């Protein structure tokens, strides 16, 4: 499958033996061509205005555009101290697009943070990033390095006046750490408790300084609109969202991996085509969007496009469009059990609803699993799906959490009632006390 | 007994030097301290609070918080297996055990020697070549319950 | 049974109350339920008790 | 500024969050880490009203009425079914840990979480599974900690650090292991410290004085003295 650099606008330039293209061969590759067009000849708000016609939207999840968000920022030249961060921290599982785009491609990140910093006058720029990532943190040094000594970054950026400088900073292996408030908290060396919005962190962010948050794709996607135009870019696909994305099936597949793809494209076709659908012996059962943080979805709604607004009257989110399949062996009891798990080890622990009824979710399922289950769980399953959801608890890790419980009750309760087996019991015998024998 | 080495501490204020808040140094300071040591001993958090600046208690819930950030004493290397979702479509679950029934352990505790530390450990962001695991420097992935036997023996 | 010659002497103390059993209820025991520490009974062994995890722990 | 709750007009200070504006007229919102000192953080999520957008509305939206201005016109309800649900949920799982630890504790009769537990109407158990337990810190002769009784609403470390300004109290730990307290045994060196048994909802930190020679709150006899 060949990448022409009209329809893959970022995965064109990778190299076969899975090696980093550094500065030479990048700048040979059509490199910081946008950088120098947009530091020269473009004035910073004529770039944000680019973005925003281009339509650009969030690459996490959220669907926020760029341009708006960009926008966001106050006019005043008092509060001229502003901040860029690079959401590398991707710990959402099932999730493994950063890691491929930052291991062989850093200049990409660093060309299109250059450009988002001059576009918003922020002189300073932090990737927050993972620590499980050791080679993609060793590979982003390399590259700034490369790009300091170039010219590329530091004071007096390719002659222009325009002075920004980039740092790399390794968290601590955290869920929470991506939430852009925790991001931002975790960055000043705080716990990475979220922050109550309003305000948001456009007005006061980084250290009480205008800050803008963006992902790694976002950041990705900005070079290929300031060097190849914005007219060709939303000219890729004709899709309610312009450009493309990082997207494939992963989960005991044919082929597992990860391939750019435009917007629009059904699940099967990246299924039984680019994965080569199921295994051998292995029927189809459900599949997941979006990461471990989304619905599960059956194979009725695997013939349906992947974008924003498919997927969220689907019953669903598109997440990081990288979706997973189950086949029939895996029980889903054990599998909502693994996730609330994760979703219950990797709490803040803030706010009441998440951090206590996460554990009592977790010990419901593991009597599931066990068949100690006893009438009355699925019920406390489904109020806390409802009781945790958009604007119930601090943060939105919670309903993205109840999400999978709430899917899996919706499309496979029949899983759920085989681990009910022993009576309701609460109370044990108490001798010389008549039990309240309630009806 | 603890004494910061004058390495630790210039990695550290070199570290401080990129923020503009000292405090913005604890994880890395930190981390600095936890590969120097294998694990950040007590002392260690005040040490950082009184090169930083901040209180120790901000130092030592930060170390708390994160899960990478080791407070209790490990072996010489630290297995880290994935036991996120997509390793588990995977079958984490033989690795494991192949796990278990070679090191003789739980996953929490360390070997009598001091050898292998075994730790369960959130998504890996190699969830397409899943299972994984994670020794010391390197991430292992495809993995099978016959090939831990020969993975494992060649880390000292 | 308990009619008295003088009115003072119907004031009964910590030693005129306290029996030898458990009288009525055989076996319940409140220390068992109690989530405080007492002697031969530590964080965690009460009834419906896990273990005491320390912050410090290694698991995540 | 004028509200509406419950379909009964009330003026207001509309610099005032909807919290204490509600609480200044009488009515009872049940909340615990919000401090009328220490200002809101939205923690707890037990002060859940249901707000309307306008006069004639049904749907409305559970906000939390500690980090909601009172601004003029605002509409909402203390006592419908779902917040009144969801403020006996929330209690339910400040419950699910709780130690079975009332009559031996010294804030009973005192305690802020028995008030708002009674408040929301909350009596029934459910929830079967093990509770999790801490260990006990050594904070000096006047407080006394009981780390079991926490429902992590996080006034102590706010009063404690931004109140009081005290260094050596903090919150540690994790998703349900939160610890709050020192990194190691020791005195509370702060010279404010004792507001903690009042500040603290619950049994956590208690007065080791009063503990020695305790009496529950209906036995006291008071009166208002100068120190
Ligand atoms: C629990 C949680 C975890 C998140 N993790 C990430 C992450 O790992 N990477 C990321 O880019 N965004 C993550 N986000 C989304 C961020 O809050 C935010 O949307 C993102 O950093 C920037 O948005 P953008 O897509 O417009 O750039 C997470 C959100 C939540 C609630
Ligand atoms: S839902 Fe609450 S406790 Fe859970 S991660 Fe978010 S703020 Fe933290
Ligand atoms: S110790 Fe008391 S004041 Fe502190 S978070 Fe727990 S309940 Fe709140
Ligand atoms: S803090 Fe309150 S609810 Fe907890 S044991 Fe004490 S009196 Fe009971
Ligand atoms: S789920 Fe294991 S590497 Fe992602
Ligand atoms: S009082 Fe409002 S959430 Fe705590």
């Amino acid at each position: 499958i060949i990448r022409t650099p009209e329809t893959h606008p970022l995965t064109w330039r990778l190299r076969d033996d899975k090696q980093p293209v550094w500065l030479d061969e990048y700048r040979s590759k059509n490199g910081y061509e946008g950088a120098r067009k947009a530091l020269t000849g473009l004035s910073p708000d004529e770039i944000v205005n680019q973005v925003k016609d281009a339509g650009l939207k969030g690459r996490g999840g959220a669907g926020f555009s760029t341009g708006l968000k960009w926008s966001l920022m106050p006019k005043d030249e008092s509060m001229n101290i502003r901040y860029l961060l690079c959401n590398a921290d991707e710990m959402e599982p099932g999730t493994y697009k950063d890691r491929l785009l930052m291991e062989q491609l850093p200049h990409l990140l660093v060309e299109g943070m250059l450009i988002s910093a001059f576009a918003l006058k922020a002189y300073r720029g932090y990737i927050f990033l993972r620590g499980e990532y050791i080679e993609a943190a060793v590979n982003l040094r390399r590259a700034i390095a490369e790009a300091t000594e170039a010219g590329l970054l530091g004071k007096n950026i390719m002659g222009t006046g325009f002075d920004f400088e980039l740092f790399v900073h390794t968290g601590a292996g955290r869920y929470i750490c991506g939430e852009e408030t925790a991001l931002i908290n975790s960055l000043e060396g705080r716990r990475a408790n979220p922050r109550s919005k309003p305000p948001f962190p456009a007005t006061s962010g980084a250290w009480g300084k205008p800050t803008c948050v963006n992902n790694v794709e976002t950041l990705c996607n900005v070079p290929a609109i300031l060097a190849n135009g914005v007219e060709w870019y939303q000219n890729i696909s004709k899709s309610k969202d312009a450009g493309t994305k990082l997207m494939g099936f992963s989960g005991r597949v044919k082929n597992p991996g990860l391939w750019e793809l435009p917007f629009g494209t059904t699940a099967r076709e990246i299924l039984e085509d680019y994965a080569g659908g199921m295994r051998d012996g292995l029927k189809f059962k459900a599949w997941q969007p979006g990461g471990a943080g989304t619905d599960f979805l059956t194979e009725a709604h695997l013939d349906l496009p992947m974008e924003f607004e498919s997927i969220g009257k689907a019953g669903s989110r598109l997440g990081t469009a990288l979706a997973m399949a189950v086949d029939h062996e895996i029980n889903m009891v054990s599998l909502v059990r693994n996730l609330e798990e994760f979703f219950a080890r990797e709490s803040c622990g803030w706010c009441t609803p998440c951090r206590d009824g996460l554990p009592w979710s977790v010990k419901i399922l593991r009597a599931l699993e066990r068949g100690e289950g006893q009438p009355g769980d699925i019920e406390t399953l489904e109020q806390l799906c409802r009781f945790l959801g958009p604007g119930k608890t601090f943060c939105a890790h919670a309903p993205g959490a109840v999400e999978p419980l709430q899917s899996a009750i919706k499309y496979f309760r029949e899983e759920f009632e085989a681990g009910i087996k022993q009576p309701f019991s609460n109370t044990h015998l108490i001798n010389g006390i008549q039990p309240n024998l309630l009806k | 007994a603890f004494e910061l080495s004058a390495a630790e501490r210039e990695a550290i204020e070199h570290e401080m030097h990129h923020y503009e808040d000292p405090r913005a140094a604890s994880i890395e300071a930190l981390k600095i301290v936890q590969k120097q040591r294998g694990w950040v001993p007590d002392g260690a958090i005040h040490a950082i609070a009184d090169v930083l600046g901040i209180p120790a208690s901000d130092v030592e819930g930060v170390a708390t918080f994160y899960s990478q950030i080791f407070r209790q004493p490990v072996g010489r290397h630290v297995i880290r297996y994935c036991d996120s979702v997509v390793c588990h479509i995977n079958g984490y679950q033989g690795i494991q055990a192949a796990l278990e029934k070679k090191l003789n352990i739980k996953p929490g505790q360390t070997t009598f020697d001091g050898r292998f530390t075994l730790l369960p450990t959130c998504c890996l962001g190699n969830c397409d070549k899943g299972p994984n695991m994670m020794i010391d420097e390197d991430t292992h992935a495809h993995l099978t319950p016959e090939a831990i036997p020969e993975l494992l023996e060649r880390y000292k | 049974e308990m009619g008295e010659y003088k009115r003072q002497d119907l004031v009964y103390e910590k030693e005129d109350l306290l029996i030898s059993g458990p009288g009525k209820y055989p076996e319940y025991n409140f220390y068992r339920m109690a989530g405080m520490a007492i002697d031969g009974k530590d964080k965690g062994e009460a009834e419906n008790e896990a273990k005491p995890i320390d912050v410090k722990s290694l698991l995540p | 500024a004028t509200i509406h709750v419950d379909g009964k007009e009330y003026e207001v200070n509309g610099a005032d969050n909807l919290l204490e504006a509600c609480l200044s007229l009488g009515l009872d919102i049940p909340y615990f880490c919000w401090h009328p000192a220490l200002g809101s953080v939205g923690a707890c999520r037990q002060c859940a009203v249901k707000q309307y957008q306008n006069a004639e509305d049904t749907r409305g939206r559970l906000v939390m009425s500690c980090m909601t201005p009172a601004s003029d016109g605002t509409f909402i309800s203390i006592d419908d079914e779902e917040a009144k649900q969801f403020r006996e949920s929330v209690v339910e799982w400040l419950m699910t840990n709780h130690p079975h630890d009332c009559p031996v504790c010294e804030e009973g009769g005192n305690c802020h979480l028995q008030d708002m537990t009674v408040m929301t109407g909350h009596s029934f158990r459910r929830y079967r599974f093990t509770k999790r337990t801490h260990r006990n810190q050594d904070l000096g002769p006047f407080i006394s900690h009981e780390m079991n009784r926490c429902i992590a609403c996080y006034r102590c470390v706010r009063y404690y650090k931004d109140y009081a300004g005290g260094t050596d109290l903090g919150v540690y730990g994790a998703h349900d292991n939160v610890y709050f307290g020192r990194p190691e045994d020791g005195t509370l060196e702060s010279e404010f410290s004792g507001n903690l048994v009042e500040i603290c909802p619950t049994g956590v930190f208690t007065d080791k004085t009063h503990s020695e020679r305790y009496n529950r709150k209906w036995d006291m006899q008071f009166a208002p003295s100068i120190c």
